[PDB]
């Protein structure tokens, strides 16, 4: 579960994630296609070329649902309602690509706010992604 | 990868009484069943609906065929996987867009068919036979990916 | 997560196995340490060989709080709190570990059971033992 | 795997920027932290108690310069990385008795932990290249596991 002080953590280090959410998310996705290529097999449908437009478009669009769920951390069933619904009935990717999202939004943040990723914070935002892995991986079956 | 000698033997002769059209059926079918999101990729196999609809499909069975047919030449090659199934990785990927966690799962479920036909004769030892060899048919067909 | 067709399939099929709980479990383990060699690791202390009298004392402990989990379907996280704790603290075993396990919990159970392993039934326990394991880990961090 | 020539030179250009004991405390500290059961193998480590325990125990720091002192030096031998680790992979098995899935833990905190020691410099391809490394030598020593 995640704790208060986990809670405090996400939402401070992703409150600083503001206005580059969109940025951020789209750099995660690009460093997962690279890194894990196997992820590419849910997007045959994308233009995957850097400065893609539908990767940025994506980006922005998975940033802004973790934003929301940092928003109702509390509450991130019901929050994600709609989205785990989509996960789980049409999208349906296999639940292991959520670590390697996760983990490529981990190094992205690491990337980008040397200051905010100590070893605690680090910890909890990776409980968090975890968290909203589970969510989201929720309603498969 | 890398079965031992007995290991080998033990696969080989388990095989022997497969009935492979039986099994890549229940297997393939099984998949869809425990693992609902893999019917991602069985859009047009008509009813999937319900277990009994899944484990009934007439498509489910024909592709059964194939796919454990497939796996069945590759027993044939034990020591070179990688080149057995390269071309049939190349299909997955390109063509298929099949996700390569789904070759462990099926790996995983048709070891489970296995026991569940076999019984006590699907024995701790040749289980482990079996899981080196779905793990390196899963790794084979994953290998050309990019 | 467990539905109730799930929880009448798990009751039918552990009651099914009944007071061969015991010796499916010690079973269970043996395939795991043959077909996962690294699993191996959390055992230094144990004879490992089959037949081994360690082995069959711990299967029976596994199975026990199978039977225990069973009976508290509805109510499984206090029922299985010692052994979060035991798990997450002292035994620490890497949650990787808890799939290999499950998996061949389910394949014994797949070897012992002809008539009850029936699709349906087979992935309610499936998903039995994936929420056994989530709870026993959920402490971890 | 394999890794492209221009990959290799890409590991090989920013971890000449490394410095290896600062690095290898940090990622070992971050796994005590991040995955706590990793501490199992430290109960006479000294004092764990919090994040910054950890990453202040000098024994952690201690052992952190060996484990990646070691990682450093296999970095010569891309090329053979199950060679070049088949004895610190019986080790670990045969008397250390560690999980391989704590390699895999390390390699990936090790990768962040390069993000955030050289930001931007660390860019998606240098990224993709040493995800290769980590997960090689992670590979590499589990290979010798029985
Ligand atoms: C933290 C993890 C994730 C979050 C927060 C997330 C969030 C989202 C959101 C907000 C959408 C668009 C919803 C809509 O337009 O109605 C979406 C769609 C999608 N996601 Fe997920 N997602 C996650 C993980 C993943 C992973 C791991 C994969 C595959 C590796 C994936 C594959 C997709 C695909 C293929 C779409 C449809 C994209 C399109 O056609 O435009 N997602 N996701
Ligand atoms: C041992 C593992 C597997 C082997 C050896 C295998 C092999 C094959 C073979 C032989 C075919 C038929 C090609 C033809 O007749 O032209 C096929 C098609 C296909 N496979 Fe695989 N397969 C495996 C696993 C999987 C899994 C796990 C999935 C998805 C869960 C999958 C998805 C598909 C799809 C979508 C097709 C095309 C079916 C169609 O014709 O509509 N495969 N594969
Ligand atoms: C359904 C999954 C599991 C269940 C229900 C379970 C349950 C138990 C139980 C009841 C005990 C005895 C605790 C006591 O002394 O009262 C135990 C101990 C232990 N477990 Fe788990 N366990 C599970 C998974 C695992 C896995 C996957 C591993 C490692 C791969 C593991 C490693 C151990 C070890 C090393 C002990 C101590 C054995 C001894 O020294 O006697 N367990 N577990
Ligand atoms: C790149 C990954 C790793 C490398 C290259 C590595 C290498 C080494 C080396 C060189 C030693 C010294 C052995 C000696 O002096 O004979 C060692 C010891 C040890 N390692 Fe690893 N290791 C790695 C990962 C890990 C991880 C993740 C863990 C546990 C979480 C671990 C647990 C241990 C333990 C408990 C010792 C004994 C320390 C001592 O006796 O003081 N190792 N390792």
């Amino acid at each position: 579960v995640l704790s208060p002080a986990d809670k405090t953590n996400v939402k401070a280090a992703w409150g600083k994630v503001g206005a580059h959410a969109g940025e951020y998310g789209a750099e995660a996705l690009e460093r997962m296609f690279l890194s894990f290529p196997t992820t590419k097999t849910y997007f045959p449908h994308f233009d995957l070329s850097h400065g893609s437009a539908q990767v940025k478009g994506h980006g922005k669009k998975v940033a802004d649902a973790l934003t929301n769920a940092v928003a109702h951390v509390d509450d991130m069933p019901n929050a994600l309602s709609a989205l785990s619904d989509l996960h789980a009935h049409k999208l349906r990717v296999d639940p292991v690509n959520f670590k390697l999202l996760s983990h490529c939004l981990l190094v992205t943040l690491a990337a980008h706010l040397p200051a905010e990723f100590t070893p605690a914070v680090h910890a909890s935002l990776d409980k968090f992604l975890a968290s909203v892995s589970t969510v989201l991986t929720s309603k498969y079956r | 990868v890398h079965l031992t000698p007995e290991e080998k033997s033990a696969v080989t002769a388990l095989w022997g009484k497969v009935n492979v059209d039986e099994v890549g059926g229940e297997a393939l079918g099984r998949l869809l069943v425990v693992y609902p999101w893999t019917q991602r990729f069985f859009e047009s196999f008509g009813d999937l609906s319900t277990p009994d609809a899944v484990m009934g499909n007439p498509k489910v069975k024909a592709l059964g065929k194939k796919v454990l047919g497939a796996f069945s030449d590759g027993l044939a090659h034990l020591d070179n996987l990688k080149g057995t199934f390269a071309t049939l990785s190349e299909l997955h990927c390109d063509k298929l867009h099949v996700d390569p966690e789904n070759f462990r799962l099926l790996g995983n479920v048709l070891v489970c068919v296995l026991a569940h036909h076999f019984g006590k004769e699907f024995t701790p030892p040749v289980q482990a036979a079996y899981q080196k060899v779905v793990a390196g048919v899963a790794n084979a067909l994953a290998h050309k990916y990019h």
